[PDB]
Parts: C-alpha cells; structure tokens; sequence
C-alpha cells in the first residue's frame, strides 16, 4: 500500500463538550410532555479528544481510534475535507465490515469484505485545462468477496469548493449498533465562527436504519488531498491538504429526561445520571 | 388589603389545599400509568394479547393481568378512602 | 454457525406453514398459531440448522441443553415460533453425511441470540494444548451421526426458529388482509399495521415529522395515527 | 371518557357554591 | 433461591416470592397509614 510522509507527533488537543448530540431515542412523537428512556447518549460536559487534519507545518493524522457504543462522530467542514468513514472488527478483509462515500449523488454505502490499504483517502486535483476536482486515486480496496447488504441512501448535493475559510458549516453524526441494527443519526448546524462545539441545544434526527450483524472494534474517518501543481506529483509525498477538523464522542448507557416541545422537537434534555442535581430530576 | 396582596403574591396560601389537589391528581395519574406495566404478562396492552394467544393460554394471561389489574385497582381504591375520610374530618372541621 | 436471515418489507402468509402440517413439531410462544395473520409484527428473524430429534425439547426458551447452553440460546422473553421437521432422505448418503457439526466444550455459556464464530479447540486448566490436542484438551469441532441405517429416534431433525419483535416501528411484515377505505367522523373498529385501536378519526392538526409513526398524550396511550397508504395525520378518541 | 376512568360532575356547581358562601357573608353582616 | 436455581426457570420461584413479599409491604403501608390517620386525628385532638 502507498504511504505518506512527514508526519508531526504530537498529544491529543482536549476539549469539554457540553449537551451535543442528543438524538431522538425513537420513532414516537409526543407533544408538551417529559420523557425519561435509558438510551445511550453522550455524557454531559463528556471529555472530548479533538483531532486535527491540518498541514498548517507538515502535519496529516487521521489514525485508526476506538470504537464503543458512543461512536460519536462531529466534524467541522469548509470546503468538504472529511468525507468517509471506515468500520469493522480487525478490516482484515476476512470479517464483515462496513464503508462509506460522501459523493454529490449519496452517502454510499457498503457492506464487503473489503481489503483497505494501510493510507485510505479521497483524492481531488486541480487541473489548469478545467476547473473542475476530479477523482485521481480510488484506492480504497483491493476487492469484495461477499456482501450480504448494498445499499444507497437518499439523493443530496455537496459544494466541493477548492477554496480557504473558516468552517460555516457544521455536521454531527452518532454511529450505534444495538440488537443486530445499525443505526445512524444527523444533524446539520450552520454555527458561525467557534472553535468549540457551540453552546445551545440541537438534537439529531435519525436519517438511516440498517440491518446488519457485523461485529466492529474499530472506525476511521476518510480524507480529501488538495493534489495541487505546486505539489511533487506522488502518492506518497505530492499533497496540500489543508485544514480539517474532527472530534469522537464515546456513548455510554445513560438516563436523559427529554423535553419535548409542542410540536415535537426536543428543544431541551436535561440529564439527570451526571450530576447529583441531575439525578434528582429523574427522580422528580 | 394585606390579604388581597399576600394571596396574589404567592401560592403558600392554597398549598395546605393545594396539596391535596395535587396529591390526589398524583395517586390517579400513577394508577393510570400503571395499565402500561406488563405485571408478568407478555404483553401491556390488554387486546394485544387477546389477539395473539389461543384461548386456553389467553386465559392464563388473561388472569395474570387481572390479578395484577386487580391489584392496581384495590390500591386506588383503598387509597381513596383513607383520602375520602381525611378530606371528610376537614369538612365537618370543614362545615364545623 | 447457525444461518440466520432477516425478513421484513414485505407480506409473508403463515397459513400454509401452519396449514401445511408437514412438520413434526410447531411450538409456538407468545403466539397463536392460527391467529398469526392477524396480528402484524416487524424485524422477523429466520433461525437455521439440524439436530438430532433427541435435542429437539433442549431448542427451547428457558431448556438446558450441551447445544443449547453451548452453541445457541433462546432468550426467556422470546415471542417466537419454532418448526421441526426430518428429513432423513436428504440426510442420508451413501458416502455418509458430516459436514453437520456441534460444539462439546466451550469455557463460558453463549448468550442468547448470539453464534461463536471463533475457531479453537477449548482449553481446560492446566497443560494447555496450544494446538496439542490430546488428553484433557478438546477440539472445537464435532460431528455428527446421521445414517439411513441409524434409528429415527436419533434421526437428524431439521428445525427452523421464528422470532419477532411487535409494536415498535411501522411494521411492513403485515398479513393477509385486503385493506378498505378509511372512514372518517364516526366511531368504528380499526386496525393499522398490525395495530388494533377503536375510536373517532378525524383529520389531525398536529404536523408529523418525517421519522415518527406515531403520536402519543401524557398517560402514553395512541393518540394519533397515520395511514400508511394514505400518507395523512388523524386523531383517535375513545367514541362514547 | 379518557381511558375508562370518568370523573362525574360536581353535584354544586363552582357558582352554586359561591352563593352560599356569600349568603353567609350577607347574613353575619346584616 | 438465587444460587440455587437459574434465571430461565427462576423465574417461577423468584416471580412469586416477589408476589408473596409485596403483598407483606402492602398490608404494613396499608395499615401505617390507618395507624398514622388515628394518630393525626389524636395529634390534632391534642393539638386541640
Ligand atoms: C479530560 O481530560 C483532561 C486531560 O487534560 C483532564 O484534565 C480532565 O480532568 C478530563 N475531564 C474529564 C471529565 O474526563
Ligand atoms: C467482536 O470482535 C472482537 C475483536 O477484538 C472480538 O474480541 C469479539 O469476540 C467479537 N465479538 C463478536 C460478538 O463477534
Ligand atoms: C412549530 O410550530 C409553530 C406553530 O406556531 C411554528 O410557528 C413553528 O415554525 C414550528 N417550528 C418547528 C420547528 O416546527
């Protein structure tokens, strides 16, 4: 497989992330009433390991983290650099494992056992003739040998600007596996200039549901190079990546007492499990 | 006049009251609630079950639920009549 | 490595399985047999393999068994149905049949709805066989004994197991039944989905979101619907 | 009517109760 | 109960203690209340 080099060592930045990604526990809809369901969520003012996808010097990590319950997943994007994400147990391509692509017509999806190289990414060019990013090299797997589940989700459109500038947008996802099903929910926030995760409250809609018995340690994210002239022109050092930004949130069994709204939307949760104040809610 | 301000400034007042209105709209709401548990059933809902189980086995279940409903219901009513009788001593103290 | 298939979107009629009798044994939990059309259920799962007629009692909920406490356990809330049925002539070769397998020893008891895909041979204390495989030390893998000469008690049985879980989502894994035209403002019997209430149905002000299927009051009891054909909101009360 | 359980009118109505009230306020004044 | 026997069929044996014990619970609520209105009606009697 084809490496990159350069690289920058450096420990984990950390930030507090406060009442995020709080997703409607089901497919029930009640108005003006308080709910309390023992589903998964992430633990208020949960401690939160932020990563960095940025070149501003020479600096590329996107390596493979742990995966629990709370696979919990929000990146921050401008122009569309964290594109993918990459599930399983051992991506030994001998167990079942799951993958994905972040393309203008859907979030395609896979279930394969697919060989991935040890460096997987998404790569675009700048070429003089047009002005248009193309795919260059979509090396992410070798082949597949059995699949059990394919499987397209619903049309979108993204930007793909080539350009700089701070993240107007953002995006959260809460990736779950609970008795056989993979679950997936999302939300898309237009914050303006934060570094953090921004006060306030938002909840996640679910947008997928699919069944599926693989077993998953593991997950990565997938990148998106800004192959560039200026660039040495290889797979191994010719690459302008730029800013990226993402952060995983673990999820762990917690009781969340939802308030509902009248027309339905979760306008606010209070957590009753974290503190001692919390749990007196619950109780009341 | 104090009186006409002391009673709009707060719900202290109506609290000796107001917490037996409270208190029995609490004891009806949990007895309401209550058809929601199973009481060892396969299922809450008292049709569901019905509708799925042949006669002789709905029968079991059926007596399962009773006696759980049973239940349910002779608390409510016990529990109303402790509170009957103690909203009947205020109002002879009440009429009195 | 019991096969399992999940089956849902779509409308599956069990007369004919229950209406067919080819099968030595239909228990069914949870579950009339003969009231299975009716009532309407999602996420169906499909149980697939062969034991012997012996261990066919051990396949249940709440049974031990060495396959059953070992290779595959129903869970105690199970709401499923399970169909046996032999057959010898399929099982029986020439050659002989021993690509059937069950596991004898494993450290742990396996958990309910759960297939250990794990290849080893168990270990047990001390000595240990690191591939050895001798005295004290046992390969995973057993097989089995089905003969045509061999006796019908000990027989291979062929069992499949039906599981399903009601009430949670709009259910598509729907029976039978023609549907009618919805009736509106007057109180009449409905069911939808599987799901049976009675009440008046009028046009719903209340706006649903794309994900529910349902709505519900304070006391948790349906107090809206929506017609899956149809695609509209309605209310539900009690008529008088 | 809301799930079998029915709370029966009041046999004196809030008004009813009122004048009574006020009639024994009337009286103890005059 | 619980060493002795499995949660499969444990059930049996778990479910009813459990059926048999609440009822003891409910009897001594049942008749502290009771005991507790007498009690109010002296206490306000004396209070009296
Ligand atoms: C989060 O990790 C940081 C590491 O610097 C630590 O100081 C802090 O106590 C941690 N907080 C929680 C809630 O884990
Ligand atoms: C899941 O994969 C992990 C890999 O470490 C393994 O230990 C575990 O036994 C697997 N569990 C299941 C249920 O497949
Ligand atoms: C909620 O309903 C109100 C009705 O007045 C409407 O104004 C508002 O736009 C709705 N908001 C959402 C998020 O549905």
């Amino acid at each position: 497989c084809v490496n990159l080099t350069t690289r920058t060592q450096l420990p984990p930045a950390y930030t507090n992330s406060f009442t995020r990604g709080v997703y409607y526990p089901d497919k029930v809809f009640r108005s003006s009433v308080l709910h309390s369901t023992q589903d998964l969520f992430l633990p208020f003012f949960s401690n939160v390991t932020w990563f960095h996808a940025i070149h501003v010097t020479k600096r590329f990590d996107n390596p493979v983290l742990p995966f629990n319950d709370g696979v919990y997943f929000a990146s921050t994007e401008k122009s569309n650099i964290i594109r993918g994400w990459i599930f399983g147990t051992t991506l030994d391509s001998k167990t079942q494992s799951l993958l994905i692509v972040n393309n203008a017509t859907n979030v395609v999806i896979k279930v394969c056992e697919f060989q991935f190289c040890n460096d997987p990414f998404l790569g675009v060019y700048y070429h003089k003739n047009n002005k248009s990013w193309m795919e260059s090299e979509f090396r992410v797997y070798s082949s597949a040998n059995n699949c059990t589940f394919e499987y397209v989700s619903q049309p979108f459109l993204m930007d793909l600007e080539g350009k700089q500038g701070n993240f107007k947008n953002l995006r959260e996802f809460v990736f779950k596996n609970i008795d056989g099903y993979f679950k997936i929910y999302s939300k898309h926030t237009p914050i303006n200039l934060v570094r953090d995760l921004p006060q306030g409250f938002s909840a996640l809609e679910p947008l997928v549901d699919l069944p599926i018995g693989i077993n998953i340690t593991r997950f990565q994210t997938l990148l998106a190079l800004h192959r560039s002239y200026l660039t040495p022109g290889d797979s191994s050092s010719g690459w302008t990546a730029g800013a990226a930004a993402y952060y995983v949130g673990y999820l762990q069994p917690r009781t969340f007492l939802l308030k509902y709204n009248e027309n339905g939307t979760i306008t606010d949760a209070v957590d009753c499990a974290l503190d001692p104040l919390s749990e007196t809610k619950c109780t009341l | 006049g104090k009186i006409q301000d002391s009673l709009s400034s707060t719900a202290s007042a109506l609290g000796k009251l107001q917490d037996v209105v409270n208190q029995n709209a609490q004891a009806l709401n949990t007895l309401v609630k209550q058809l929601s548990s199973n009481f060892g059933a396969i299922s809450s809902v008292l049709n569901d079950i019905l509708s799925r189980l042949d006669p002789p086995e709905a029968e079991v279940q059926i007596d399962r639920l009773i006696t759980g409903r049973l239940q349910s219901l002779q608390t409510y009513v016990t529990q109303q009549l402790i509170r009957a009788a103690e909203i009947r001593a205020s109002a002879n103290l009440a009429a009195t | 490595a019991w096969n399992r298939k999940r089956i849902s979107n779509c409308v599956a009629d069990y007369s004919v399985l229950y209406n067919s009798a080819s099968f030595s044994t239909f228990k069914c939990y949870g579950v009339s047999p003969t009231k299975l059309n009716d009532l309407c259920f999602t996420n169906v799962y499909a149980d697939s393999f062969v034991i012997r007629g012996d261990e066919v009692r051990q396949i249940a909920p709440g049974q031990t068994g060495k396959i059953a406490d070992y290779n595959y356990k129903l869970p105690d809330d199970f709401t499923g149905c399970v169909i046996a049925w032999n057959s010898n002539n399929l099982d029986s070769k020439v050659g002989g049949n021993y690509n059937y397998l069950y596991r004898l020893f494993r450290k742990s008891n396996l958990k309910p709805f759960e297939r250990d895909i794990s290849t080893e041979i168990y270990q047990a204390g001390s000595t240990p066989c690191n591939g050895v495989e001798g005295f004290n030390c046992y390969f995973p893998l057993q097989s089995y004994g089905f003969q045509p000469t061999n006796g019908v008690g000990y027989q291979p049985y062929r069992v499949v197991v039906l599981s399903f879980e009601l009430l949670h989502a709009p259910a598509t894994v729907c029976g039978p039944k023609k549907s009618t035209n919805l009736v509106k403002n007057k109180c009449v019997n409905f069911n939808f989905n599987g799901l049976t209430g009675t009440g008046v149905l009028t046009e719903s002000n209340k706006k649903f979101l794309p994900f529910q299927q349902f709505g519900r009051d304070i006391a948790d009891t349906t107090d809206a619907v929506r017609d899956p054909q149809t695609l509209e909101i309605l209310d539900i009360t009690p008529c008088s | 009517k809301f799930n079998g359980l029915t709370v029966l009118p009041p046999l004196l109505t809030d008004e009813m109760i009122a004048q009574y009230t006020s009639a024994l306020l009337a009286g103890t004044i005059t």
